[PDB]
RNA sequence: UCGGUACGGUUUGUGUAGGAUAGGUGGGAGACUGUGAAACCUCGACGCCAGUUGGGGCGGAGUCGUUGUUGAAAUACCAC
RNA sequence: GGAGCUUGACUGCGAGACUUACAAGUCAAGCAGGGACGAAAGUCGGGAUUAGUGAUCCGGCACCCCCGAGUGGAAGGGGUG
């Protein structure tokens, strides 16, 4: 797109390692106002997918919200289904379930089951398993407690998982936001990417870090900051 | 670049017969090495060694840390159970139980205790993303429409000899190893599915050796040519034009500097038996190099070879072969329909098609052990057969290589002469201890080798070679195709060599099958040059394996 | 042609004894029933490679 | 001048089905319009039977996607 | 001379002898573990017997975890094969 939107790439230097604070800053002047933009954060991890026990793998919970819709799917029967729907999800389904996903309809963003609903899931997962809808146990999907997980879809629980070429990928929020409030969602992040660092990880764990939105080129941040995001 | 493999002072010998020694080179990822040497030179022992199978005696030859290692043995395993399951062994060995277990808890967990099971399909399923087996079913439909393989439900016993080559390559090529190892991947393929497997190891992440003793294979897939000589590897690029260059250079020195060492001892026997004169004496020092020249001419000694020779037969008569309207089928499946031909005197007859089309069960309508649906084939009473079958009887693998030739006996009738069972098996290479090895540690050129000398003590007059030219190196296959021109009977020969029946064929008889038909086949009056031209007179995207 | 073997136990991998064998009559591993002092009872030895 | 490393720009990927040449992951309903939106023509690059784009009609009308379709996976565009 | 099953071609020891300048060389019933064969008694620590080989030093390897130069490790040494 060599067009006249390029004027917002003329402002990011491409040698100068911004900070965090200055990322949003860039973030909000680049994107354009005709689509409320998403601001997007790419990490370069030092680590080698190649064996299995450098798989950085979870989850985080953004203390300012991302700006979604949040479109909850769950299995769930008795008054676990009417926990759903008191907790605020729209499509709370059943055993029934199983016929209309299969049938072409995947209208959802994260399953919540009980390990007694699992059972019946599990065999259509064949096509909910390479696109992420599955249920996890790790990230609290499959459990009892299944009210306190629906609120926490809505309060921005994100799934950051490392692809195949060491590379992360994470939302922060909409672009609607302030500054201040991108770099409080963006240092959560980090700090919980640290906590779920391997421990046979060799060299320099976050090598190159970019901030982008949907639409702008990208922004070049410091790895050396990690605790002064305020 | 991080490597795949190392060799570091490695030394594995088998006694006399060294097969390296102080060897060290490294394979790094994306190597196309393609090993040559001739037979006995060590090429399926060093590619055992890298297979984690052999140890070598000293050194130290390792792996790099993951990077699992696959090979194809020359002659390559298979289990007793269907085509479908046949793959799934290797490719989806390890991935299928963990599938086999995750259906597993989808009913288990649910009559049980959901807090250790909760995990223990969670870590199952992060064992389905980042390998991505959630549709394993389809990815074993697509790498047997890949080979072309035959179909699901059927047993592995009553499969070709290129069909049981065709369901070992895809174990393999599903595994997506770090270090192929291929002992001779183009044996018993028609020339379809070794035109596949060029392009397909073409564009392959990974290092691949592939020990091969054809030229077109090797020029398509290796860039880089490894060699084996007595002991020594001597690693360099080309495309095996400068490979048969450079090892007729090698003996081309060696030949005019063994013989300038001849001449030194000859002037130096002459001074050790001059006797001494008066009363100055004969040094010492002269008389420990002539010992030490004497034993390093000794450690030269390499000149071994005898042409392969064949017992002619009786005189043979007007007919050989008749053949009038033969049907052969299995089942709903037709193989032959209205085949009519008529095998020639003193000529040498090619048969042509690809793989599992049915030029084995030819010549088992011809020996007798089959029998015509309907049609009749004729011998005459002159012909004498000479044949054995690859499957029903073959060899022994703990009887020495001298009582498969022989029975025990000291001489034996190669018809209607009396010659030595040692002078019989030392005619075929087999010389010095070597006639104790037993058939298990016989190497693919000397199993071929082996194979000729069974076939060929019959005696006979009409001789049915199938596939003769199969893991010999191309020293002896010019001696054996100098044989076939030089035998006054009639010769059938099936290969799918395509420059072996260009250069020894004066008929050929080839499947032209086409869709309505499938099953018709052609006589042919001429050499193979001239039957691509008749071919024409009368009348391709890769597919993938993996995404 | 007898070169010397080691032959080790199949349960606890310690090298008990050395022999003889010819490796023309035998290529393939020597699989013999020797008494293993660690383990205290007659068990399957094999050799080394 | 010829090689190495670091950083950056453009480019490259064809089953079997699916307008057809779908590299991997995340975002995504809009991306662009001082022109190749239409539009032909020539010429240079790659090749699996086509996508790469220096511009002559020139800046005026509409191309692409969000829908539906097929499949393991979707089409713009951007980020790594 | 022939056939069946097998690994005692053992581990821990060995009173007492032959030979002998020394160093070496040779025989040994019998006790215990754990086995082979035999219905048992029993026999088996390679071959009918005597040749088929090389001291010590210095090194290699597997095992035992014995010492570990301030202490915990490790390096290196040590034992048995
Ligand atoms: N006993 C049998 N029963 C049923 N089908 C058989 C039997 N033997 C062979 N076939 C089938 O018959 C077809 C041809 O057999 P065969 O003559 O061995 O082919 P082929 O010429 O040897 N193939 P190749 O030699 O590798 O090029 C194949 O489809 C085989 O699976
Ligand atoms: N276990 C063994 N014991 C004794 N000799 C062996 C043993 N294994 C292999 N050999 C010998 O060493 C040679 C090495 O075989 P090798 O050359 O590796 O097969 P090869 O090179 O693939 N023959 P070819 O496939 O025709 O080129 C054999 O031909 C035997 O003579
Ligand atoms: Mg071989
Ligand atoms: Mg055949
Ligand atoms: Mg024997
Ligand atoms: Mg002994
Ligand atoms: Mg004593
Ligand atoms: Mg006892
Ligand atoms: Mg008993
Ligand atoms: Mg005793
Ligand atoms: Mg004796
Ligand atoms: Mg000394
Ligand atoms: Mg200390
Ligand atoms: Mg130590
Ligand atoms: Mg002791
Ligand atoms: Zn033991």
């Amino acid at each position: 797109t060599s067009k006249a939107y390029r004027a917002a790439a003329a402002k990011v230097d491409r040698t100068n390692l911004y900070t965090p604070l200055q990322a949003a800053k860039l973030a909000k002047e680049t994107s354009s106002t005709k689509q409320d933009a998403t601001v997007e954060v790419a990490i370069r991890l030092g680590v080698d997918p190649r064996k299995a026990d450098q798989m950085v793998r979870g989850t985080v919970n953004l203390p300012h919200g991302t700006g979604k819709t949040a479109r909850v799917a769950v299995f769930a029967v008795g008054e676990k289904a009417d926990a759903a729907v008191a907790a605020g999800a729209d499509v709370v389904g059943s055993d029934d379930l199983i016929e209309r996903i299969q049938g072409g309809w995947l209208e959802f963003d994260a399953a919540i089951a009980t390990p007694d609903q699992m059972a019946k899931v599990g065999r259509i997962a064949r096509v909910l398993g390479p696109r992420g809808l599955m249920p996890n146990p790790k990230t609290g999907t499959v459990t009892a407690d299944v009210a306190k997980a629906v609120a926490d879809i809505k309060g921005g629980k994100i799934n950051f998982r490392v692809d195949k070429q060491a590379n992360l990928h994470f939302v922060i929020g909409k672009a609607s936001f302030d500054e201040k409030l991108l770099a409080e969602n963006y240092g959560a992040a980090i700090d919980e990417v640290l906590r779920l660092k391997p421990s046979s990880s060799k060299g320099r764990y976050l090598k190159k870090i970019t901030v982008s939105t949907t639409t702008g080129p990208g922004i070049p941040v410091d790895p050396s900051i990690t605790r002064n995001f305020a | 670049a991080e490597f795949i493999y190392t060799m570091k002072k490695v030394r594995k010998a088998h006694g006399d017969k060294v097969i390296l020694d102080d060897v060290t080179l490294s394979f790094y990822p994306g190597a196309k090495i393609g090993v040559v040497g001739p037979n006995g030179a060590g090429k399926s022992s060093v590619l055992r060694i890298m297979a984690g199978l052999d140890k070598p005696n000293n050194g130290d030859a390792f792996l790099a840390t993951g990077a699992t290692v696959g090979i194809l043995q020359q002659e390559p395993p298979l289990n007793e159970d269907k085509t479908v399951r046949g793959n799934v062994e290797e490719g989806m060995g390890d991935i299928k139980i963990k599938l086999d277990r995750f259906n597993e808890v989808a009913e288990l967990m649910a009559t049980d205790y959901t807090d250790e099971l909760m995990e223990e399909m969670g870590r199952l399923q992060e064992e389905l993303d980042h390998a991505d087996a959630w549709d394993l079913d389809a990815q074993l439909e697509q790498a047997m429409d890949a080979l072309r393989c035959p179909p699901a439900d059927e047993p592995v016993t009553n499969l070709s000899g290129g069909e049981r080559r065709r369901v070992a390559l895809c174990k393999l090529l599903l595994s997506k190893p770090d270090l192929l190892l291929l002992d001779e991947p183009t044996n018993h393929l028609d020339a379809e599915s070794v035109q596949w497997l060029e392009q397909h190891l073409a564009s392959y992440p990974g290092a691949i050796l592939a020990v091969t003793h054809d030229r077109y294979f090797l020029d398509n897939v290796a860039e880089w040519i490894l060699e084996l000589d007595r002991g020594r590897a001597y690693p360099y690029e080309g495309n095996y034009s400068t490979y048969l260059e450079k090892k007729a250079e090698r003996l081309a020195v060696q030949g005019r500097k063994d013989a300038k060492l001849q001449k030194r001892l000859t002037e130096e026997l002459a001074w050790v038996r001059s006797g001494a004169k008066a009363r100055q004496a004969k040094s010492k020092a002269r008389l420990q190099r002539y010992e030490e020249m004497a034993a390093e001419a000794e450690k030269t000694r390499k000149l071994d070879f005898e042409e392969i020779q064949i017992p002619v037969g009786p005189r043979l008569g007007n007919v050989v072969v008749e053949v009038d309207h033969l049907d052969k089928g299995y089942d709903g499946r037709a193989l032959i329909k209205d085949l009519s031909f008529s095998l020639p005197r003193n000529g040498i007859v090619g048969v042509i098609g690809p793989n599992g089309v049915g030029k084995t069960t030819l010549f088992k309508t011809i020996v007798g052990l089959e029998t015509p649906d309907s049609g009749s084939v004729k011998v005459g009473e002159t012909v004498k057969l000479s044949y054995v079958d690859q499957a029903r009887a073959g060899i022994d693998p703990r009887k020495t290589v001298w009582e498969v030739v022989s029975d025990g006996l000291d001489y034996i009738q190669v018809g209607q002469t009396e010659v030595p069972s040692r002078a019989y098996v030392s005619a075929f290479g087999f010389k010095g201890p070597d006639q104790q090895k037993p058939a298990g540690v016989l190497s693919g050129g000397e199993r071929n080798r082996l194979n000729l000398a069974l076939t060929l003590k019959q005696g006979g007059n009409l001789i049915l070679l199938d596939e003769p030219t199969n893991d010999l190196d191309v020293e002896t296959l010019g001696s054996l195709e100098n044989a076939l021109l030089n035998f006054p009977g009639c010769a059938v020969v099936i290969s799918h060599d395509r420059w072996f029946l260009d250069r020894t064929c004066t008929h050929i008889l080839a499947w032209e099958g086409d869709d309505d038909n499938e099953a018709k086949w052609f006589w042919f009056e001429g050499n193979f040059g001239a039957y691509e031209e008749n071919k024409v007179e009368r009348l391709v995207t890769h597919r993938k394996l993996t995404r | 042609v007898r070169p010397k073997i080691t032959l080790a136990c199949e349960v606890c991998k310690h090298r008990n004894y050395i022999t003889k064998k010819n490796r023309r009559n035998d290529p393939d591993r020597l699989e013999l029933k020797k008494f293993c002092p660690n383990c205290g009872k007659h068990q399957a030895h094999r050799e080394t490679r």
